[PDB]
RNA sequence: CAAGGCAAAUAGGUACAGCAGUGAGGAAUCUUGGUCAAUGGGCCCACGCCUGAACUGGUAACUUGGAGGAAUGAGACGUCGAUUUAUCGAGUAAAAUUCUGUAUACAUAUUGAUAAUGACAAUAUGUACAUUUGUCUUGACUAAUUACGUGCCAGCAGUCGCGGCAAUACGUAAGAGACUAGUGUUAAUCAUCAUAAAUAGGUUUAAAGGGUACUCAGA
RNA sequence: AUAGAUGAGUUUGGUGAUGGCUCUGAUUGAACACU
């Protein structure tokens, strides 16, 4: 935050709404994206995030 | 509106009414409306099922206000209070 | 039906209607364009009386239909190339088509003042 | 290029009522038939009465496709409640009796007893209707160019529109030209005071300066385009009124919308020169445009 | 000649219409008069429409002092005055404005504003306490609680508003919780329990002056995390800022509302009826 | 080979990149593997900043990004100037000084 | 590799379902542009080269979004059409007056891009400009009227219908009701249609109970 | 996602049913006519 925030501004003066006050309806949102691939097993701990193991895989 | 939901028969033309929530508006066919219009209700929803004969739709319609359910007799019938939610929840009717 | 009448096939789709304007339905298209083999006059059925101005048009798909020609006086004839659109004259047996009068050799109708986009005539343009 | 629609605008003959403080709108507006005749017509023919009188005033500037899809069948509404109410009781003798609360004596039995009963444990001022018909025209509250001639700016919906496309606006500082824009809960919409006092001040009049050449307070100044001393608008006063939703301040020519238009038990922020029984069909008519 | 409709008008405009052509009296002056509730009604066709009264000048500065020399909580301004918070807030941002204008020696629209106040009806905050300005106590009316539920129960249960919350749905809440100044009930409880009323106030005061300082705590926390998760790298010509964000947020199908890129598999809707292009959001 | 590059979405005169990980050998737009963010090429200006200065919004997860180039994805120029600035490899071009 | 078409004959190429473009078919769908500046890709130690991918200019109301002007306007004691020739309308409509500077034009700056590279354009600011009406309907469904002409003729018609000499339904005139840079019509799809009913139908007399019930599979 | 469920014309001397047809709503990578 460099410049203040002018009178102007609707967050000048924060006044929160209670709970379950707006009942704004979203559009569905088309498309979709890539699901990103799992790295590690969903069980047990990988050799992957080990101490040594970069070291080993990718020596100097 | 109306108590719950009515369905009444004459002669094979079918209504059904349906109470609905305020500021639903009269979402009901031209002489449903003018039925609602004058008795003083304000939300309700109605469907006929079978025939659509314009002197049974109005003697079945009709029928169905005057064939409401109680709630005040339903709770003296079971032994059970009925109560009005949307009454306790804000202290009163708001009409 | 019972769950397993269902389940075998029972509910099949209905029998088709025919179209209106079957030549233009089956194809999907709005118009089509012919050649007019007969201009004639068809006769309306009980009710109706009169003389209706029709044209025997062989389609650019290759089948002959009869089209009937809206408006007071036409200027096609035999071998005259038109467009034709579905719609049909009611009163008429077999002719379930109409002729377009801004079409390629129909034109529209010169004395005419409402309605103009109907019948394909240009604004007299008096007032410029 | 002025439409067809456009021709009879203020209409003597029609009697249309506009969004706008002209005289001939004000005689309009002051002698409305006091109910329209729907007695004998059909149910259509009563949608498309009331259609057409609420559409004279209510977006006239809008093309009915776009408030078509404007519409929306959600009224919003609130609901007081009075802290001192929920406080004592936490809503179980709302429910005594069967469900509904106890029952009190029919009305030809009370005042026949000099004494009256104790008064009915309730949250106050309940029992009274809602105008939820009269929020049918609650969508174009939202926009910018109405929001504008709401707050006293401009002398009609068509001249705040006019300011908006000509970069006389500033929502939240930062310019805005979209007349269409839909103002958010807490934006701050400003206008230019030389528009303002123009659209609201008294016409230019030279015959009547003519004579005042040389023959807080102010002083005359024949070089703006409002008449000087600046004065309101005549018949302006017919019109002077600001709802609920907005936070006017006409020093700077600025307001807040605080919030957008609901309908209270016994009122409503929608301003509408019609009865609950047009609105009624005006909003049965746009359920499904038929 | 003029015709016989204008002739009606102009006789209609010089005779009855006349006390409207300029504002001479304080206070509104409608066609439909005052109506049953002592506020006039602008429309007569529409008895629910009515001129609400507006903030005075000096109102609007009181709210000023209070909540900015003064230091009170805005929740203490609004239950004080009987003014909504959005609405004290609004009158805030509006006076530091002219604030801007005085200091910059902008002239204000002086004429235009005394003669617009005095064709609307206003209430004067201080002395006389005629009437609240507005109900500040205004819950909004949810979906879910406009459902006719008549609930079957024992014939002695003590069905409450949180039963009546339940019976809407799992998620709802009373309208004891709705309240955009909550500490009313609280402070309305002492009062039963005879407490004194310097005391209740002094109560309401610190409950007030409690919840701004937690309002105010969690909107700073959240702006650090905003600005923690940016990495501005200041280059010869502009400023590069590099918001971090979790990748993997997508959902389990890949549609998720909020997740971040420009989705694959969708042409553009720009043909399409009813398609907002302009800005819907002016931060 | 795994490349971290830009796919170049929006409309005509208003650009709109995507940063994602795909193979070298497939069409620029063509579903990647996962999106790494997104990025602005236009300088946007603060609301209420008159100061003239202007800066470039540029979403990235980073901690995604890392794993990407340290199993051995190549990322193209754009990208390495991006990735470049945030601190994560070299720059390849430089001013000449002299 | 074979076949037919085009080209080729002592040859052995070609197939535009790559971009633009032509002919044909069709109711019907566009430029034989610029640049590799941006994004992506191939080759390269590097520099760099290539890219009808791509980015951008052009054509079409095909669609969507936006603009396409606001305020004042009372006796020009003028005009026009009906008609209870003095009533009802055109009509605040016009003229005129006071303002704005919207699309757009021009100018400056910034930006798309940076190590450097800008084909083309966006955004911002300043100055300047007030520019079209079109189309359908008008018996009922379905909002909206008369007069004349025509006389089961000419024609209208989505459904019911209209027209046979005093037609609110045809044609013309005026008015009125609507949408509007679009408006109608044709074609198609969903919904209407519990009108193939899983949710959720029905079969005495209206479409629909098998001539019969012992029985394998199946419920 | 808790507001979302609607009809109209037309068979009969007449009435109530059965059952199609058409209109009312939304739309198109549309075409045509008048603009
Ligand atoms: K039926
Ligand atoms: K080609
Ligand atoms: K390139
Ligand atoms: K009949
Ligand atoms: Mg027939
Ligand atoms: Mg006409
Ligand atoms: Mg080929
Ligand atoms: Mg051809
Ligand atoms: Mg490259
Ligand atoms: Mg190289
Ligand atoms: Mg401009
Ligand atoms: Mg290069
Ligand atoms: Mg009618
Ligand atoms: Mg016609
Ligand atoms: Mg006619
Ligand atoms: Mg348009
Ligand atoms: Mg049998
Ligand atoms: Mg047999
Ligand atoms: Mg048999
Ligand atoms: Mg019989």
């Amino acid at each position: 935050d460099s410049v203040s925030i002018p009178p102007d501004s609707p967050n000048y003066i924060k006044v929160p709404e209670p709970p379950q006050s707006s009942e704004v309806r979203h559009p569905f949102v088309k498309g979709h994206l890539p699901i990103p691939r799992s790295i590690f097993p969903k069980k047990g701990v990988p050799e992957k995030v080990q101490s040594g193991y970069v070291n080993r895989i990718a020596p100097k | 509106t109306i108590y719950g939901e009515v369905t009444t028969k004459v002669s094979g033309t079918i209504v059904r009414l349906n109470s609905r929530p305020p500021g639903f508006g009269l979402r009901v066919s031209h002489r449903i409306f003018e039925m609602c219009r004058a008795a003083g209700i304000r939300d309700l929803s109605a469907k006929f099922l079978r025939s659509r004969n314009p002197m049974n739709t109005v003697k079945a319609t009709y029928q169905a206000l005057l064939s409401q359910p109680n709630p005040e007799d339903l709770a003296i019938g079971r032994g059970k209070k009925l109560v009005d939610v949307r009454k306790v929840y804000y202290g009163g009717s708001v009409y | 039906a019972t769950l397993n009448q269902v389940m075998r096939g029972c509910r099949k789709p209905q029998r088709a209607r025919h179209a209106v304007s079957p030549a233009l339905s089956s194809i999907k298209s709005p118009a089509l364009k012919g050649v007019c083999v007969k201009v004639g006059i068809t006769r309306p059925k009980k009710p109706n009386s009169g003389e209706r101005k029709t044209a025997r048009v062989r389609l650019s798909t290759g089948k002959v239909i009869t089209a009937y020609i809206p408006g007071e006086g036409h200027n096609i004839s035999q071998h005259s190339v038109v467009l034709v659109r579905g719609g049909r004259a009611q009163d008429c047996p077999g002719v379930r088509y109409h002729l377009v009068r801004g079409a390629l050799d129909l034109a529209g109708v010169a004395t005419r003042m409402s309605s103009r986009s109907k019948y394909g005539t240009k604004k007299p343009k008096k007032a410029s | 290029m002025k439409i067809r629609r456009l021709f009879k605008y203020h209409s003597l003959k029609k009697k249309p009522i506009r969004p706008t403080w002209n005289k001939y709108n004000l005689y309009n507006l002051a002698t409305a038939g006091r109910e329209p005749r729907i007695s004998g017509k059909t149910f259509f023919q009563q949608k498309w009465l009331a259609k057409s009188l609420t559409r004279a005033y209510h977006g006239e500037h809008i093309k009915e496709r776009k408030w078509a899809r404007m519409f929306s069948r959600r009224l919003p509404a609130v609901v007081n409640m009075d802290p001192a109410y929920m406080a004592k009781y936490n809503g179980s003798e709302q429910a005594a009796g069967r469900g509904s609360g106890l029952s009190e004596p029919p009305a030809y039995e009370k005042t026949a007893d000099e004494k009256p009963a104790k008064q009915v444990i309730a949250n106050p001022g309940r029992k009274v209707p809602t105008p939820y018909e009269q929020m049918t025209f609650a969508p174009l509250e939202r926009r910018l160019d109405i929001a504008i001639f709401r707050a006293l700016f401009a002398s009609s919906a068509r001249q705040a529109r006019q300011m908006v496309v000509h970069g006389a606006v500033t929502v939240n500082g930062k310019k805005m030209k979209h007349p269409g824009y839909l103002l958010n809960p807490g934006d701050l919409f400003q206008v230019d005071v030389e528009r303002v006092l123009y659209a609201t001040g008294a016409p230019k009049d030279k015959k009547l300066l003519a004579a005042a050449m040389k023959a807080e307070d102010n002083e005359i100044d024949p070089s703006k385009p409002y008449m000087t001393p600046w004065r309101p608008r005549n018949y302006m006063s017919a019109f002077a009124f600001i709802p609920r939703y907005l936070e006017v301040n006409q020093n700077i020519c600025a307001a807040v919308y605080l919030r957008h238009p609901v309908a209270r038990p016994g009122e409503s922020e929608v301003p509408s020169p019609f009865s609950p029984t047009i609105n009624q069909l005006a909003f049965n008519w746009y359920l499904r445009r038929g | 000649v003029q015709s016989v409709r204008r002739q009606k008008m102009f006789s209609w405009l010089d005779k009855k219409g006349s006390a409207y052509k300029e504002h001479t009296r304080q206070g509104p002056n409608l066609l439909g008069g005052q109506g049953k509730d002592g506020l006039a009604v602008p429309f007569p066709n529409n008895p629910y429409f009515k001129s609400q009264p507006v903030l005075s000048e000096g109102s609007r500065e009181i709210i000023y002092q209070d909540v900015m020399e003064k230091g009170l909580p805005i929740k203490a301004v609004s239950a004080k005055y009987n003014v909504d918070v959005r609405r004290v807030a609004a009158v805030i941002r509006l006076k530091e404005i002219e604030k801007r204008w005085i200091k910059e020696y902008k002239p204000l629209a002086r004429p235009y504003a005394r003669a617009v106040m005095k064709m609307l009806p206003q209430t004067v905050l201080g002395g006389p306490d005629q009437k609240p300005h507005e109900s500040i106590n205004d819950v909004h009316v949810h979906s879910y609680t406009t459902q006719q539920l008549f609930v079957p129960v024992s014939e002695s249960r003590e069905f409450t508003r949180e039963d009546a919350a339940k019976a809407f749905g799992d998620h709802i809440l009373p309208v004891d919780k709705k309240l955009r100044v909550p500490e009313l009930i609280e402070f309305q409880k002492d009062l039963l329990k005879e407490v004194p009323l310097q005391e209740a106030n002094r109560k309401f005061l610190n409950a007030t002056a409690a919840s701004e300082a937690k309002i105010a705590e969690r909107e700073a926390k959240r702006r650090q995390a905003v600005e923690d998760a940016i990495t501005r790298v200041k280059t010869d010509r502009f400023e590069f800022r590099f918001q971090e964000f979790n990748a993997e947020n997508v959902g389990h199908d890949g549609r998720d509302r909020n997740a971040v890129g420009w989705r694959y598999g969708v042409p553009f809707p720009d043909r399409k009826r009813s398609q907002i292009k302009i800005p819907t959001k002016v931060e | 080979v795994l490349k971290l590059r830009l796919a170049r979405f929006g409309r005509t005169n208003a650009p709109f990149y995507n940063i994602v990980v795909a193979h070298a050998r497939t069409a620029r737009n063509s579903k990647p593997l996962e999106v790494i963010g997104t990025y602005d090429p236009v300088p946007k200006k603060d609301t209420y900043d008159t100061t003239g200065k202007l800066h470039k919004d540029i979403k990235l997860d980073v901690t995604r990004a890392k794993y990407w180039i340290g199993v051995g994805a190549q990322p193209t120029d754009t990208v390495w100037r991006l990735l470049s600035l945030v601190g994560i490899l070299d720059p390849k071009y430089k001013k000449p000084q002299p």
